[PDB]
């Protein structure tokens, strides 16, 4: 894509934040009109500004924006934790198509951090039918975004049984994953006991069962 | 949004419309409600068939005066041997029309079944025939003979109706006061396209095997029905009012 | 204000070639135009073209403008202002960097100034042009691993392991429980078969009275099997 | 933003509703054979042009049973067959006793 | 165009033509002056028809164009007022009433307040504008 | 407020109002578009007097506002003149008549001669002020 957005932005809760999307003469904003779209990953997007400074129906006046002779600007004001999520931009004219952006990280620090409420969980009596191990863990509600992959299998290393997967954002505007195990059975069985390792800075309070 | 309709024409039919107007598409079925077998049906042609009728009779004129100024045109002496009035139908075209219409009930009627048409069923002598008027003559004709085939499952001869003639008249089921038709001195001959019909019940078969519908123009308003569809008049209210960033001058 | 509505999950071999298509309902389809963008995995959301349905003049870009071919039929009123349509759009010979997740969105105005631009989205269609072949899933129960109760309440759920290809959800017997459950998102393993979790967040007293079975319906596979939880129990 | 409001004086809106219509067509009958039931002396000669416009992106909703078009054509044919006997001979004499026979049964 | 040519277009097209409708309100070559020109009673169905059908005619006619009169209206088809428009009316925004409804969808949204919109018509721009003379005719 | 609320009232408040008396003149709920709706002979007495009633409603309407064409005065309810005032008409000063008779009064008093100041009147506003033009339309 022929155009630069603002790539990743932060801003606190109750402020501002603006971002920024230009490019060169070719797919230039000097005189095709410009807009903007929000865009959780999987989602379904949302439209937010269609006619420069002009806001979609519906759309809080909380966004807002200007069209300059070289680039094109989004204000949101009063951050509230739903506008963490990727926006886009795409220049047209009346007669032409979109010429969409690359995409802008949005991070709304100043939340509260949330303690995730996290559960081990065995294998089943209808797993060991099948001779595959796997094992996972959850947490949600746990704002930062910031994760830590940590298993302890008899207090042995592990380094094929740990599965580092991406995170995703919950519903509830909060992040969530879970992580995976990939074993044998053998190399499975030999190991009775296990333990779960969630680095969340805080208290010591995480639940482990065998 | 025409300002005036097209050419439609009073034809004072029964059962079976005349000089009607046809859409090009095949022929066309409306109900106010199908299923309720009670409603009648109107049918709607793509080509019409030719059905000419003549009276033979020639009838002399006698005026009788009863008074001044007034004088009663009674049917004179007949001239010639008696004929029958008579209608004449291409059984050619007749058999393909009433075909292509058991093809658009299909679609409307148990699909793949059973559909029989039957003679008029019940009613009275005149709103069970074919009646219309002709010249100043007004014809009854015997519909039996053109609702009697049945097919399911996927020069040249030329059918005609018998009738006979009435000359005292009150139409639309008017009670107030009747008329007497003058007989026609002369010869009688109409050739008038065919292109609407009017159908009827099957009693009430509680679901089962089979559906049959019979003739009957029970009322005189289908009739225009079936030029009628596709119009509807229409109220404009020239006056809007809207919203815009405009104001006249300040002080005036 | 009608939720267009897209119809997908058809994904084939790479050069196969397919059709997509989207239902509309709930607006004059006649005179909105409606475009196509895809988000591939290596971002950037790219505009495939724009298509009216009066007339027909179309203009797709000209990255496409030679392997995609887009056509569309007429609609059935519904009221004088409403009516339901549907779109379609050919694609030939793709690859990898062409799997990813596509929509059909409605477009924003009637005029003159700007209409070419989406405006009301459908819900989406992943598309997959995997080499791999088709494989049916794997249902394993998911252990009670204990947790609080207080009240009579707690969370379970159902595991998935071991699937391919593209993701599915997880329902529940006639309905009803839709508010208040947490399905996980998908993952990939390095072995490339995918797996998922799920978590319902509703009172469950002790196991017995209680409904149990989770409800998986699914791809290639379809589903048959729905399994419940086995009884043995701690706390 | 200050929007005030502006009228329009001739908008392309309807409602429906049904009002009284009127008679309309050319040289008919005339001088060789006139006096029809229907047409009267005179009726309002019909444009030899008509209009129609194929109204675009219009989707009224027509109703062929429920339209009244139909039931001011039939009032007014009543009315207008009974305006064309009113004024004629009446046969009040023709009620008597009738003495009647065959023709030609031979 | 037209008579009503615009009535499915949007309202930007309906505002752009517009007379074609007005022109066509009040005359018609339907009625065609009457008379057959070219029996002696004209009491005929047809002719109590066509009369009561004239005076309806003149009577719509004359019962709308009063109300371009009592608001400073009369001489032009399109005038602005001096009226604030209320949000409660419409929520939408400038660009997006007059590029997406058409006027046949837009008389069924203020159907509802239509006549209080009428009545605060005649006094902002006539009963208080006529008025504010008293000051400004002459000091 | 009301239909003729103010003709009681001094002239300076039938000032304030008048529209309410403009505006029912011309339509009537009562003509309430005829037809029975919901014998078939129209030609009943009352179908006779409600016509010719409805004839004159437009009749006298027309008859009063094409006075108001022919003065200048078509677009507005109140119009200025250029006509001076006659002290002959009435010798009372500016507040003596405005506070003090009421427009029924009124009407009386000018009965006499208010044919004359109608002709006085298209000749001020309209047979000389339209024609000036001629000088100032172009030069
Ligand atoms: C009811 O039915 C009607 C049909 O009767 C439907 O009407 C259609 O509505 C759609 C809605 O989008 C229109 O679609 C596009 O309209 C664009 C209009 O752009 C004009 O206005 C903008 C501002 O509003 C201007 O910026 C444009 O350009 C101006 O400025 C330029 C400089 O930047 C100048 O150079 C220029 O001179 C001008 O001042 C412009 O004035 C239009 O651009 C777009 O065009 C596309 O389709 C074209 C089809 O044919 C159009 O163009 C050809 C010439 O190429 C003309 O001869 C035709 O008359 C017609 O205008 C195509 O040719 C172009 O290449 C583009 O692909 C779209 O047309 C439709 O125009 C409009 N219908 C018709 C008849 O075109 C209506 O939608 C439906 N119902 C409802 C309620 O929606
Ligand atoms: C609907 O109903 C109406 C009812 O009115 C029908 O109209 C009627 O039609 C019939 C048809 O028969 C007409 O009858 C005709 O009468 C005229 C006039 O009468 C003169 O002739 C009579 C002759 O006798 C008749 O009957 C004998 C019986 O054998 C026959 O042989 C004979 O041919 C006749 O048909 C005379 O009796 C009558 O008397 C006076 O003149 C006589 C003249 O000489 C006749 O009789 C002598 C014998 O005496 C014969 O030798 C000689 O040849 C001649 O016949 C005279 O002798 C006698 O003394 C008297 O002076 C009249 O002269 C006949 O000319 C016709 O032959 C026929 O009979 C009715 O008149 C007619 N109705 C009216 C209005 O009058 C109508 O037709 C029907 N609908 C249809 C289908 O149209
Ligand atoms: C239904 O019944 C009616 C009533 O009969 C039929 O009407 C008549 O039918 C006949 C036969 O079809 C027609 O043909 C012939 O018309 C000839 C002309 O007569 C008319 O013009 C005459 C002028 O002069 C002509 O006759 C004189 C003799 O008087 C000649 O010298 C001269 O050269 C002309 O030929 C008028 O004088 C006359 O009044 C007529 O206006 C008739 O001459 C001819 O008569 C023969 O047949 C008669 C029986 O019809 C018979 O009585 C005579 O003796 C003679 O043999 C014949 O009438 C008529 O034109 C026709 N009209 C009228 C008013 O009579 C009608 O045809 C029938 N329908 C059917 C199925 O045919
Ligand atoms: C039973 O049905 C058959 C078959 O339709 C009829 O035979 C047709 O009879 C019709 C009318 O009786 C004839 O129809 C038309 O004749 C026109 C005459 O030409 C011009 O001038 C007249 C007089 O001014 C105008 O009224 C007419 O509009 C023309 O300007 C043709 O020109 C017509 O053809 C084409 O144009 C018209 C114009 O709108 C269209 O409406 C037509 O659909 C068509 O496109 C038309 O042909 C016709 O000629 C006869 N033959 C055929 C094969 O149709 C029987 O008369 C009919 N019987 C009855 C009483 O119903
Ligand atoms: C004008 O034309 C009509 C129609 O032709 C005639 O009406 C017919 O008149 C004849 C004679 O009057 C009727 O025939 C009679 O039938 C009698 C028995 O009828 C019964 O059974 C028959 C069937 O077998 C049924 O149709 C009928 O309804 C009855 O149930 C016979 O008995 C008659 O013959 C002789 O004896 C009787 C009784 O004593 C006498 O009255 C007779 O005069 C005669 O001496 C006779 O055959 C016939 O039924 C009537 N209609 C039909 C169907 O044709 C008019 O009579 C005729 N008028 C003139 C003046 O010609
Ligand atoms: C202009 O403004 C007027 C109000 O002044 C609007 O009038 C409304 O018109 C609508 C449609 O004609 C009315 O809808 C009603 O529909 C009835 C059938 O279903 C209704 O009830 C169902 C269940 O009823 C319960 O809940 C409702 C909620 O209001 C209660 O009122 C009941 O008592 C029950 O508790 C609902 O699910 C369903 O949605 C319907 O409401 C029918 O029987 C009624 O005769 C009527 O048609 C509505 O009632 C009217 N207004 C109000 C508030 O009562 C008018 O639409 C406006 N026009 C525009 C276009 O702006
Ligand atoms: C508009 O202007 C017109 C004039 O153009 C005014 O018309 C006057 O109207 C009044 C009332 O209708 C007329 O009054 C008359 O009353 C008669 C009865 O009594 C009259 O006469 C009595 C004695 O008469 C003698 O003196 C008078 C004085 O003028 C002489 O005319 C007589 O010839 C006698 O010599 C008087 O005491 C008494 O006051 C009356 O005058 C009656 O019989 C008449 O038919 C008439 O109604 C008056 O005559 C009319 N004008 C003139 C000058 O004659 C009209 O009122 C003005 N309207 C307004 C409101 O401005
Ligand atoms: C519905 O249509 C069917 C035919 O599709 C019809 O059945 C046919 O009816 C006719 C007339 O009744 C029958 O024809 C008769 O056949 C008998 C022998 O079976 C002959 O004796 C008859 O001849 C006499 O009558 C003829 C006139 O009808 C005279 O022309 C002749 O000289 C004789 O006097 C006559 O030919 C025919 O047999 C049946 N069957 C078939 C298959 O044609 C049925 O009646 C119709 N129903 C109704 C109520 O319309
Ligand atoms: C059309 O766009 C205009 C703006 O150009 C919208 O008008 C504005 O709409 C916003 C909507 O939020 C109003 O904000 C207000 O926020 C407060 C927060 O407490 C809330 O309580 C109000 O109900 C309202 O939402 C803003 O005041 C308003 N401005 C005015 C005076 O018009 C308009 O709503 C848009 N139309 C739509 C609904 O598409
Ligand atoms: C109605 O009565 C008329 C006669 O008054 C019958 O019309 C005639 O029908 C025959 C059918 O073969 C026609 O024969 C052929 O017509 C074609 C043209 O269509 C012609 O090219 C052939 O040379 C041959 O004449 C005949 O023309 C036709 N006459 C006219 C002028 O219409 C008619 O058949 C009767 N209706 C029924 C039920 O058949
Ligand atoms: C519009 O007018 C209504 C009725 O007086 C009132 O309730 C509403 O608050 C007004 N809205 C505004 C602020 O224009
Ligand atoms: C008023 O006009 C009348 C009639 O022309 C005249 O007699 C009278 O003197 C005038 N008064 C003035 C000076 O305005």
């Amino acid at each position: 894509s022929v155009l630069t957005q603002s790539a990743s932005v932060s801003g606190s809760l109750g402020q501002s934040v603006t971002i920024s999307c230009t490019g060169p003469n070719s797919v230039c904003c000097s005189h095709k009109s410009i807009s903007w779209y929000q865009w959780p990953p999987g989602r379904a997007p949302t439209l937010i500004i269609y006619e420069d400074n002009e806001r979609a129906p519906g759309i809080s006046p909380r966004f807002s924006g200007y069209k300059s002779y070289w680039s094109a600007y989004l204000t949101i004001s009063d951050l509230r934790p739903e506008d963490e999520t990727t926006y886009y931009c795409c220049s047209y004219t009346h007669n032409s198509g979109c010429v969409f952006g690359t995409g802008t990280k949005v991070s709304v620090l100043g939340q509260s951090k949330a303690n995730p409420s996290v559960t081990l969980f065995p294998p089943s009596s209808e797993e060991l039918q099948a001779n595959k191990a796997t094992l996972v863990c959850l947490i949600s509600d746990f704002y930062p975004g910031a994760v830590t992959v940590a298993w302890k299998a008899d207090s042995s290393p592990v380094k094929a049984g740990v599965e580092t997967t991406t995170p995703s954002k919950q519903s509830n505007n909060k992040y969530a994953a879970s992580s995976y195990l990939s074993l044998t059975p053998e190399q499975w069985k030999s190991h009775r006991s296990y333990s779960c390792q969630v680095t969340h800075e805080g208290s010591t309070v995480e639940k482990t069962v065998a | 949004t025409v300002q005036c309709t097209h050419g439609i024409k009073p034809v004072v039919s029964t059962q079976l419309l005349l000089n009607g107007s046809l859409a090009e598409e095949e022929v066309m079925i409306r109900s106010e409600n199908i299923t309720n077998n009670a409603k009648n049906i109107l049918v709607q042609f793509n080509t019409p068939v030719q059905i000419n009728c003549t009276r033979p009779n020639n009838n002399t004129r006698k005026s009788i005066r009863i008074g001044p100024g007034q004088a009663f045109y009674a049917t004179g002496d007949i001239i010639g041997d008696i004929r029958q009035a008579h209608c004449n139908v291409s059984k050619a075209t007749w058999n393909e029309t009433l075909g292509k219409v058991v093809k658009q009930l299909r679609k409307h009627f148990g699909n793949n079944t059973i559909i029989r048409f039957a003679n008029s069923s019940g009613g009275d002598l005149e709103v069970t025939t074919h009646s219309f008027n002709c010249g100043g003559e007004f014809f009854y004709c015997n519909t039996s003979g053109l609702f009697n085939s049945t097919w399911i499952s996927n020069s040249n001869d030329s059918i005609t109706l018998p009738c006979r003639i009435k000359q005292i008249i009150n139409m639309w089921q008017r009670i107030g006061q009747a008329m007497y038709a003058p007989p026609i001195q002369g010869v009688i001959r109409c050739v008038s396209n065919i292109t609407g019909l009017i159908l009827t019940r099957d009693g009430g078969s509680t679901n089962s095997t089979t559906e049959t519908f019979r003739p009957g123009g029970g009322d005189m308003r289908d009739n225009w029905r079936s030029e009628l569809y596709k119009y509807k008049v229409v109220k404009i209210e020239p006056l809007g009012v809207a919203p815009t960033r405009c104001k006249r001058r300040v002080v005036g | 204000e009608g939720q267009l509505v897209q119809s997908g999950a058809e994904l084939k071999k790479p050069g196969a070639s397919v059709k997509i298509s989207c239902k509309t309902s709930g607006y004059r389809f006649n005179f909105y135009h409606i475009n196509w963008i895809r988000q591939t995995a290596g971002r950037g959301p790219e505009w495939m073209g724009w298509i009216s349905p009066y007339s027909g003049d179309k203009n797709l870009a000209p990255a496409f403008q030679d392997r995609v071919i887009m056509t569309t039929d007429t609609e059935v009123p519904v009221t004088s202002f409403t009516s339901t349509g549907a779109a379609y759009m050919e694609i030939r010979n793709l690859k990898f960097d062409d799997t990813g997740t596509y929509f059909c969105a409605k477009g924003l105005l009637r005029d003159g100034s700007s209409t070419w631009l989406p405006y009301l989205w459908g819900q989406g269609t992943l598309l997959t042009v995997s080499s791999a072949s088709t494989k049916g899933p794997s249902v394993f129960p998911l252990a009670p691993s204990s947790k609080s109760t207080s009240g009579g309440t707690a969370a379970l759920g159902c595991l998935v392991k071991d699937y391919f290809p593209e993701p599915v959800t997880v329902s529940w017997n006639s309905g009803a429980l839709t508010s208040g459950v947490h399905t996980f998102p998908a993952v990939l393993q390095s072995s490339g078969l995918y797996s998922l979790s799920s978590v319902v967040t509703v009172p469950s007293s002790s196991l017995g009275t209680q409904t149990y079975i989770c409800n998986v319906n699914h791809k290639p596979s379809n589903t048959k099997v729905d399994k419940r939880v086995e009884p043995k129990s701690c706390d | 933003e200050n929007l005030w409001v502006t009228v329009y004086y001739g908008v392309p809106v309807w409602k429906d509703a049904e009002t009284t219509l009127f008679c309309a067509s050319d040289a008919k009958a005339y001088e060789t054979e006139k006096h029809n039931v229907w047409a009267t002396h005179a009726c309002v000669p019909t444009d030899p042009n008509p209009q129609e416009i194929h109204l675009e992106n219009v989707t009224e909703e027509f109703n062929m049973w429920k339209n009244n078009m139909v039931e001011q054509m039939h009032t007014d044919i009543i009315s207008l067959w009974d305006q064309s006997l009113k004024p004629c001979v009446k046969l009040t004499p023709l009620c008597v006793t009738l003495q009647c026979t065959n023709v030609t049964n031979n | 165009l037209g008579f009503l040519g615009a009535a499915g277009s949007t309202m930007g097209a309906a505002s752009m033509t517009l007379t074609v409708q007005a022109r066509n309100l009040l005359s018609g070559i339907v009625q065609q002056q009457s008379n057959l020109l070219r029996h002696l009673l004209k009491l005929t169905v047809w002719g109590i028809k066509q009369l009561q059908a004239r005076v309806l005619a003149v009577e719509r006619y004359l019962r709308d164009q009063q109300l371009l009169g009592i608001w400073g209206c009369s001489g032009k088809l399109i005038c602005c007022t001096n009226v604030p428009w209320n949000s409660s009316w419409s929520n939408r925004n400038l660009s997006e009433i007059w590029d997406n409804m058409t006027w046949l969808q837009w008389d069924k949204e203020i159907s509802n307040y239509t006549q209080i919109i009428y009545g605060l018509l005649e006094e902002s721009q006539n009963q208080q504008e006529k008025n504010e003379q008293d000051l400004l005719a002459l000091d």
